[PDB]
């Protein structure tokens, strides 16, 4: 949920 | 009579002692326009939630200090990215949260829509938009997430949001 | 002294002391102050809205012309069964239209109808969809969700009609 | 900064016609009057958005309902009049009644009336549900005199200060 | 057809009976300006946590300026309720702008941070702030008030 | 409840 | 409390 | 045992 966003932030940037 | 300066910034506190106008109907437009601005500012702080519950968060109180007041949020964040001015990770996460509160998702979506359907910017925009929205539901949890981010990745998240901040604003 | 900040016109300047522009509303032209108020009002309201969430990161599942369409486009396109719109996502846009509506304007429409006119019942239904959505919009969405296809399509159709009615005149 | 024609839907709030709107949604290019009208519509929204208070009585208005209650016409129930009276209290501002109160000569009977109405406006501001509970407990002549004096004050403030 | 006077102050409660205009498109700009001031005041007051005419005459400032020179029926339990309101009128940002102008180790910085924290704490909880202001030594309370008043005076007078 | 509205809708459209 | 205000209202009207 | 209002008590004394 906030884990989902952690994932996508690493995958970006 | 001239509008009451105090009243232009909120509410006169001087009683009948005050010789100036508190009657909005006899006011020039400009005094009426300026007051509506001081007033909006006050409203936004009281319902700010996150702008009040920050007493309880680490890295926050350092943003209220002389040296950093002069820098502002943007300055504090540039200094974190730049590795000058001794900024704690937890301070730049709070500052980050402040920068996102200042942005509006729909401006990013209109920037998103100008891009091509192969632009690498589209992914960065959607990650930023998801930070703005998360921070609005729950900034405590968003500040928490920001702080888990590897320093290098976090600094990139900030740099992109700073760039976006600018592009929205001047054009 | 200087021109209006421009970071200030949109909310609050975050550049601290480095900024050369004016943060002092006393020295601002009227238009600037009018623009600021608008941006600031849009923010205040947004901050009271209960987010229907970070579902833009879900452009992985491929439904992304919801911006070019807009809420009304999406609703119109769910109704005439075009452009693949999920019931679920049209319940979402529905909630966004009902936030955009004012009950009082509808009450005014209801006056201009004859007694026993079948529209009074529609207006009244529309009104309590507006009233329900102001409090709990997950449930209202999860109600609209559990509403038959042709009931939903109809509801929305009259909501759009009213929505259009009110503004153009 | 290139004046264009404002979107009518944007004036009333936020345009929902996506990119198929060929109107201005950019405030920098709006005539000032468009910007003044929009703010009034938005303020209304901001105000309704902070409310968890709760037939043809609509024609009457909150005022007409209450005058009917007083005048014993139109069959207004006690409950409906307490509810409307709470809407009327919500509309008034203690600070205004205070300046009215200040014009009164020492020991004027109207002073006590003004302080009680302030107590209702303030009491209605903290818990309108509990304030309605109170207005329902009042003797019906006492409730009618109370309403009456608040509509008096309401009418009095509005027309001149 | 002129703006409804009840509408300028808020919302007209007269229903279909009203002769005047309720349509913001047809209003002169000054009506629209005045209305947003009433409306903003209302929005504010209803996010709050809240003889007696003699006190009103003076004003919150009048009331505080009294207690400093111990006259006009000035009391502690009341001076603190006034103090509370003064602090509500102030915000932190102006104090910081004032703080940014004092040289290093200049003692005013410490008063400024105390006022600031009075503002912030007054916003969390006015009752416990008043509880606290009612707990102070009279001479120290009179100094806090004296200082906040100065701050308040000078933010506006330029 | 929301129950009353479900009925109300269905009946009216 | 609210009885404080009831007592008063009786008196003034 | 530490609340904000009690530090702010002592804060005021040490300052005025
Ligand atoms: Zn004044
Ligand atoms: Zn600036
Ligand atoms: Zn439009
Ligand atoms: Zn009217």
């Amino acid at each position: 949920p906030f884990s989902k966003l952690y994932k996508e932030t690493i995958e970006t940037f | 009579r001239n509008p009451c300066k105090f009243e232009i910034r909120g509410h006169c506190l001087n009683g009948k002692r005050c010789h100036f106008s508190h009657n909005y109907f006899e006011w020039p437009p400009h005094a009426l326009l300026v007051r509506q601005n001081f007033m909006l500012n006050r409203i936004l702080k009281s319902m700010d939630k996150s702008i009040d519950t920050l007493s309880e968060i680490s890295g926050a109180a350092e943003l209220d200090r002389t040296e950093e007041y002069a820098l502002g949020v943007v300055g504090v964040l540039e200094s974190y990215i730049g590795s000058i001015n001794n900024i704690t990770k937890q301070s730049a996460c709070v500052a980050m949260s402040k920068l996102l509160t200042e942005l509006n998702s729909d401006d990013i979506k209109k920037l998103r829509d100008n891009e091509e359907l192969n632009s690498p910017k589209i992914r960065v925009y959607n990650t930023v938009i998801s930070y703005i929205e998360s921070n609005r539901k729950n900034n405590k949890q968003t500040i928490h997430l920001l702080k888990r981010l590897p320093a290098d990745v976090l600094k990139k998240t900030i740099k992109n949001t700073l760039d976006i901040h600018k592009s929205i604003t001047i054009n």
